[PDB]
């Protein structure tokens, strides 16, 4: 076979082992899942500095916390807003699902509090900035520098979809770099438990998998989809269906049809065409063998899964921190003042946050 | 060509 006897009863006890961590941690999810905090801080403990991101529905600002000076990340979400994009469902989820998990690679929640006007989630500020902006400016990784950020992201989802979670917004904008040179993923949006199937129409358009664009109920391979398609941006520089507007883009996704840049290897054009698989029968991580198809895939031969865990890897890649509260790392966004109303806005549809 | 800036997640359709 591929394995001597020797390797092939290391790497048994290894994925018995994986089993074993994953029961613990689902009974530690369960328990802070059934049992939620909640309006555990208020808006003047801190101080606003800067806007670091922007989404539909606010945007997320570096702030100081006033009496221990500690730094966060605080997504402001307006809840007008959040009403007319039928998101109020999904976020509930967001800030249940954040406050719930605990791995190394997800941004941890550490306030959460609303007001009459906005929900507000406070995370661990984490320097390094977006993936996003690291690969625009460099162009594409190499292939051991994309691996590393990808076995990050294997763990992450089975760690996620062994608790039911979909997490459905891979990209590399949702990927933040910490001082370490590892990830931490944020934006938990569009996460949601799901037993089986679920039916929302949601994503974004390049990473979307055909089984959404197509209206299908869908699973938690949609995630893995998703990887193929992060896996391939990175080493590309590219997402692998590319176009200027949505319905285009959806059109080349339901097709299918790969093309890969000549400098990939044969080992990630094999990984990749199992990933961004149409037939969900033959599809990578959603076969018999689950994850392991993926971490047993030769392009991550070379990939010692638990030293990643452990953190133990040399980054290839470590930000410049000049310091706490440095923002040097982050683009700039136009700056708008967080306004208050006097008069509570859409407290029905917030009860649980 | 293709989209090269930030993308924004959809809600719908
Ligand atoms: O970088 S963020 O501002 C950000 C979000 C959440 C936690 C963060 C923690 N540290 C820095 C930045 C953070 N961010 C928001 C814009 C939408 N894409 C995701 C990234």
């Amino acid at each position: 076979g591929h394995m001597g006897n020797a390797a092939a009863a290391k790497k048994g006890s290894e994925q018995e082992s994986v089993k074993e961590f994953l029961a613990k941690a689902k009974e530690e999810f369960l328990k802070k899942w059934e049992s939620p905090s909640q309006n555990t801080a208020q808006l003047d403990h801190f101080d606003r500095i800067k806007t670091l991101g922007t989404g539909s529905f606010g945007r997320v600002m570096l702030v100081k916390h006033k009496e221990t000076g500690n730094h966060y990340a605080m997504k402001i979400l307006d809840k007008q807003k959040v009403v007319k994009l039928k998101q109020i469902e999904h976020t509930l989820n967001e800030k249940r699902i954040l406050q719930a998990v605990n791995f190394p690679f997800l941004v941890k929640l550490e306030f959460s509090f609303k007001d009459n006007s906005n929900l507000y989630m406070v995370m661990e500020y984490v320097p390094g900035g977006e993936m996003f902006s690291h690969l625009r400016r460099i162009g594409r990784f190499s292939e051991p520098h994309a691996r590393f950020y990808a076995a990050q992201i294997v763990l992450t989802f089975e760690y996620l979809h062994s608790l039911d979670l979909i997490y459905r917004d891979l990209k590399p904008e949702n990927l933040l770099i910490d001082q370490q040179g590892y990830i931490q993923v944020t934006d938990f949006g569009f996460a949601k438990r799901v037993k089986g199937r679920t039916w929302t129409l949601c994503g974004t358009p390049e990473y979307l998998a055909p089984e959404i664009i197509l209206s299908k109920g869908y699973n938690k391979a949609v995630d893995w989809w998703a990887l193929g398609v992060l896996i391939y941006e990175m080493a590309a520089g590219y997402p692998p269906f590319f176009a200027d507007q949505p319905i285009q883009i959806y059109e080349k996704i339901v097709s299918g049809k790969v093309r890969f840049p000549s400098h990939f290897s044969s080992d990630l054009k094999d990984l990749l065409r199992n990933l961004l698989q149409v037939d969900l029968t033959k599809r990578f991580g959603n076969l018999k063998n689950g994850v392991n198809d993926i971490k047993n895939h030769k392009w991550f031969a070379t990939t010692d899964w638990i030293a990643i865990y452990q953190r133990k890897v040399e980054a290839p890649f470590i930000p410049k921190f000049k310091g706490p509260g440095d923002t040097s790392n982050f683009d700039d966004y136009e700056e708008e003042e967080i306004r208050v109303s006097i008069n509570e806005k859409c407290g029905k549809e917030f009860t649980e946050f | 060509a293709g989209r090269t800036g930030r993308r924004q997640a959809i809600h719908d359709i």
